[PDB]
């Protein structure tokens, strides 16, 4: 409730935010093309947790 | 492939014929001690190794 009070913007769960930011980070890697592009591709890699977590918790194949 | 052109009979591959056995081996047809009903079950379970080893080797599951 306070979170809805704090920001009342409901967000799609699951990997919806994960793979989104990942691209946008790697797109930011493509854009910025600096050194921190690699940290992005390192950080954007962190987003996939929820898919992996959920693919674990469902017991499916993640790589597909 | 010489066994293809010597054979007017041909058996469809990729586990088409094995499920036509393991299922159509539906038991109590060897009801006597069930040892055949188990042995046919045992034999039924070695049939699918081609559907197994591949979905094993290839994507998803030899089982699922």
């Amino acid at each position: 409730c306070r979170n809805v009070l704090l920001d009342p913007q409901l967000v799609p769960g699951g990997g919806a935010s994960e793979m989104a930011v990942a691209h946008a980070l790697t797109e930011k890697s493509k854009a910025m093309t600096g050194v921190e592009q690699w940290p992005y591709r390192a950080v954007a890699q962190a987003l996939e947790v929820i898919p992996r977590t959920l693919i674990q918790n469902c017991g499916a194949s993640t790589i597909r | 492939v010489k066994n293809a052109i010597d054979d007017g009979c041909v058996v469809p591959g990729a586990g088409a014929v094995e499920v036509a056995m393991a299922e159509a081996l539906i038991k109590h047809k060897p009801s006597v001690k069930g040892r055949a009903q188990l042995g046919v079950q045992a034999f039924a379970d070695a049939l699918l190794i081609i559907p197994k080893v591949l979905a094993q080797n290839s994507g998803f599951d030899l089982q699922e």
